[PDB]
């Protein structure tokens, strides 16, 4: 589903696979000092 | 069925699971293999942070699916 | 000898080590205490990233030295 990252608002282009998106999300979550929900 | 859990350093953990296994079960398996306490694990798949009480099938996780694992340090 | 490993979450980990211990050995000790796999640990001392095959004495790390531990975001 996700069309943009809920943490950093980067837009997810259609060329990105689900794996790419999950990987991006993981990095954004890890970089945040607090636990985030979305 | 086999799934993969990928860490941020690129390491891949392979797990045998059932579609009805809960996310907590999965974290416990990760602990068994890697020694990481579940409370320090966060899992991501299909645009979602996976919740402990839900099942793999709830998230459409299937054979050879790749989940992403993020670790947290203890706080305090 | 004792060294201190600080995290940005405000935790200080105290470790008992020898000067001849390798960084790999130190990471294993941190895993024992904190449950973080060594491949996910980055250790920094005096602005320098510590390499696994080198020893504490190679970096002039001495009693009551403070290292920093940060989690890796990339391989
Ligand atoms: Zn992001």
């Amino acid at each position: 589903a996700l069309r943009s990252c809920p943490m950093c608002q980067k837009e997810f282009a259609p060329r990105l696979t689900q794996l790419d998106v999950d990987s991006h999300l993981a990095q954004c979550l890890a970089e945040s000092t607090e636990d985030v929900t979305w | 069925m086999q799934i993969f859990v990928k860490t941020l350093t690129g390491k891949t953990i392979t797990l045998e699971v059932e579609p009805s296994d809960t996310i907590e079960n999965v974290k416990a398996k990760i602990q068994d293999k890697e020694g990481i306490p579940p409370d320090q694990q966060r899992l991501i798949f299909a645009g979602k942070q996976l919740e402990d009480g839900r099942t793999l099938s709830d998230y459409n996780i299937q054979r050879e699916s790749t989940l992403h694992l993020v670790l947290r340090l203890r706080g305090g």
